[PDB]
């Protein structure tokens, strides 16, 4: 059990991170940078 | 004698050793950035929020090397490389 | 016992294996900021009073904003505001949701949690450190040249230190990951050491520990956010 | 509470009760709250001092030649000028600052301060 | 089965701590933050009117 | 030889130098905290609650790394890892 | 070769360790300490009664680290865990 | 007892002895570096941005010796030189 | 061999590193107080009378904290725990 | 056994001695360094440019005895005197 | 093999440690109190007189430790306790 | 086994020992001197050479020291001392 | 059957290198704090030369005397090791 090995869900979390990502830099941030610059 | 009785002891005594630098940097390192944020806020006590995010960045910064001291025990203590 | 690793819903695929544990934790936290991204999407209040997550969203927008301009121009690199915005939320989330009560027994005598947050896995933590790194090296390419970005951060601040400078350059994506890593591995252990205990006085170091774990989360995602935010930056200038 | 005094060489500014003070001396800020201990510094050459009342907002003020005095009963301090941020107006405020004199430039920055636009 | 019941008690003390001390002042910097943003809208709309 | 004998003797000596690193790093934070904290009530007495918010969030962070060590100690000499 | 000798050995010297490192934290962080209290008396001769208070609140934090590693000291030599 | 047996318990301790200097030295050093950054933004605000070149330069520096410490730890534990 | 040779060597080892750190602690947190003294009558002639007060207590807690671990260390070095 | 097991092990814990109290020594003198230049650029903004000149000696000198107990890795584990 | 041989070898290192302990009290503790009286000295040259009395206290005390630690390095090496 | 094996990883232990405490002890003073000359050249530029004539002896001093102790370990690696 | 004199040789050597290590920390360390006064000193009163050079050199002839003493015992250690057999 070294748990220090890279898996293979190294991937797979980096693909759901990117998914978290693409959510807040397309459907989040925008709104309220916008929301902001109106205020 | 076992080997691994000899390999495990040698990578507690490793572990031992890993920690007890770990925890003295980490304490060290918080007592001084901690001692910087004190004397920064009693000298101008309104500055405190502006002095935590510098702050934080120093306490990462030392805890890192402790924590990732801790890491590397637990791989001297629960996978112990070497071992036979 | 404490049995450190010991990933469950391990299942191999493609020849690789995955630790069903840490997708699972990972997958959990992603529908929660999911949930909150679409809760703020829903009800933003451009001119209305605004609710507890619009304020909590441009709260860290604020702050990350702020972060950049700080040490870059804001507008010279935008993608960094949303990049670092969910990288806090996504780690401080991965670690909140460690607070609740889902550590059982298995009959063996050792502690089992129905959720371990997935920073505790080798894999997650190495997977964000390693995404910013990419992604700041590919941002030092475009704001400085194929050619002058290697030669630029090989160079240094001081070039007669090209040496050093290499070695800071791999220290800053391992740096990133096993700093997080100890620091939510240790918790996983601290938890697990507590089960030792028999309730009637496991009930409080568990709870001193899990509040300071609160912290401690909270914590090193702002560390992660604000050191991606400055790697960013050094890797963007002259 | 604590007695500040603004004090210029010719007349004296303003003198009464207040709950912090903050300025910028030449080592750097400086906030100084009831029972500091005493002290004896110089304000920048662009210094501001930020009068925080009970009751009344901030009175801010652009401070030429400064000097600040912390004793056990009152706070002092000294100008060669000053102004109030009422009686600052910021068009001179800008021509006044970007000059070449130093003691023109440092005035315009002085008085920017205390307007708040820096 | 014990240390669920340790850890159901700490959680327990966790939630009692939290909105003891943590909820209200967190709960308080959210009223004020929406109380200065309906002011500000509040005087927009006075200066259109004016 | 009972190879358990030096197993323990190692598990031993390592949580002895784990709890004698963490008592370094919370002496010394805690003592420089300390001092920051003295110096800045002596400056500023009317400062003395404000500055307490920062004092024991340092001390926080020392803290917890010696409790950590302590935990790991225990871990040492009560579960030895690889014990056999 | 008794397995309790290699035991009582190896406890001797985590017990060793513990002090010999509680010693150090809690000497220096009270020298410290009292660098601190020392100078603001220095500066502020009547601050002396509202410097005891932070002070003594260090002293504990230091002390308190160096009793408790006492403890786990007289837990190693006398009720030494994994002796047999 | 086999050579490699005790090659290994002593690669083990060298490890721990190298990252646990390591780990020391960069938590004084990042302590010491995040404490005078400190100092500079509460006193000097706007230096925040200025300040940050030399800093990461120190702790550039800093951070080199421990991670290189690091690496031979591993070259110690994962390659161990000499092992029969 | 004799077991009471592994033990009492164990326990020699332990003392020195009693001692050790004891002398590491009381001079080093010695030298701050008096450097803090030293400073403050500098700057305070008339100080004196009023410093020694203050300083003492400083010493006062170093000195236990070495003292108490040279008791303890003639424990280990005079009166073996453990000691069959 | 054979001695060249022991003169391995030996030569691997003097290894470890020598670069982590090098560590030790170049990450608290650098970061003792950096503190002085991060000070003096806050203190004299136009300084920072020549503040290097003596900075980097200092920090040249430290790194140097640094590298010099790197250098002893060579001599120590690689080729290791009075293998025999 | 001779108990006496693991019993000089252990008083032996123990000995190394109470005058490596000694020695670094001493060397912290006088570069400090000497670093104050230095500085006193340059602030004010009046006190050339004043501050050597305090001055030599704080060296006893540090000294003293020192000594003390020597003293009894004798007595581990010279007249072994618990020596069969 | 070898007696010589015993003396030559005694002799490297004890090497290591020597090296690291030269490490430790030269970087520490190189740093403290070199962070008190980047803050007088700070404090006033003209200064730079009228401070090199100290600086030089202070770091003289602290080279020596750690050069001797090379000395010494070159004396116990390879002219180890009761090699019989 | 390992000689006895090995053993003894050997906790001879560990102990000698203890006594260098501690002794080279402390001569290293008081050295640099020394001199950080002196040169602090020097860079704010140059006229002080002379006369910051008495109370240095004391602190100085403190701090390496330590040093030398661990150097004397460090050669009784190794070449007239105690109880040597």
């Amino acid at each position: 059990s070294n748990f220090l090995i890279p898996n293979g869900t190294f991937f797979a979390v980096l693909i759901i991170f990117l998914i978290v990502l693409g959510v807040i830099s397309k459907w989040v941030v925008p709104p309220i940078s916008k929301v902001l610059a109106e205020r | 004698l076992d080997p691994n009785a000899i390999i495990t002891a040698g990578a507690l005594i490793g572990g031992g050793l890993i920690m007890g630098g770990g925890a003295i940097g980490a304490g060290i390192g918080d007592g001084i950035a901690g001692n910087a944020l004190i004397s920064g806020i009693a000298r101008q006590p309104e500055a405190q929020g502006r002095l935590f995010t510098p702050f934080f960045i120093t306490v990462g910064l030392v805890e890192a090397a402790y924590f990732i001291n801790l890491a590397f025990m637990a791989l001297f203590v629960f996978a112990t490389p070497g071992l036979q | 016992a404490i049995h450190v690793g010991h990933h469950t819903l391990v299942f191999e695929l493609f020849g690789m294996t995955f630790n069903g544990d840490t997708i699972l934790a990972t997958a959990v936290t992603a529908v929660i900021v999911i949930a909150l991204a679409f809760y703020l999407r829903a009800k933003v209040t451009s001119t209305g009073v605004p609710s507890g997550v619009q304020l909590f969203w441009e709260a860290l927008t604020i702050q990350m904003r702020q972060q950049i301009e700080g040490s870059i121009g804001m507008k010279i690199a935008p993608f960094v505001l949303p990049l670092s915005v969910t990288i806090f939320v996504f780690i401080l989330i991965s670690n909140w949701l460690a607070v609740l009560p889902l550590q059982y027994g298995g009959a063996d005598g050792a502690a089992a949690e129905l959720y371990k947050a997935p920073a505790s896995d080798i894999n997650f933590v190495l997977a964000l450190a390693l995404f910013v790194f990419v992604c700041y090296h590919a941002a030092g390419i475009w704001r400085r040249g194929i050619v002058g970005h290697p030669i630029k951060v090989v160079k240094g601040h001081v070039a007669f230190l090209a040496p050093i400078n290499i070695v800071e350059e791999l220290a800053k994506p391992i740096s990133l990951a096993l700093r997080l890593f100890g620091n939510i591995f240790a918790g996983g252990i601290l938890v697990a050491l507590i089960a030792m205990f028999p309730w009637y006085i496991q009930w409080f170091p568990n709870a001193v520990w899990k509040t300071f774990d609160l912290f401690v989360g909270l914590i090193q995602a702002f560390i992660f956010s604000l050191l991606t935010i400055l790697y960013f930056s050094q890797s963007m200038e002259l | 509470d604590l007695n500040v005094e603004i004090v210029a060489v010719e007349r004296e500014l303003w003198s009464g009760p207040a709950t912090f003070v903050f300025t910028r001396t030449t080592a750097g800020e400086i906030g100084i709250l009831p029972r500091h201990i005493p002290l004896v510094a110089q304000l920048v050459d662009d210094a501001m001092v930020r009068v925080e009342r009970e009751g009344e907002d901030d009175l801010r003020i652009a401070v030429d030649g400064g000097f600040l005095s912390v004793t056990e009963e009152t706070v002092r301090i000294l100008v060669e000028n000053a102004q109030f941020e009422s009686e600052i107006d910021a068009d001179a405020a800008k021509e006044d600052a970007a000059s070449d004199d130093e003691r023109t430039a440092a005035w315009g920055r002085a008085r920017l301060r205390a307007l708040g636009q820096i | 089965m014990s240390i669920f019941i340790g850890q159901l008690i700490g959680f327990a003390v966790i939630a009692f701590i939290i909105v003891k001390w943590v909820v209200p002042p967190v709960r308080t910097l959210m009223r004020n933050q929406q109380e200065a943003v309906r002011a500000a809208l509040a005087e927009s709309a006075e200066a259109a009117k004016k």
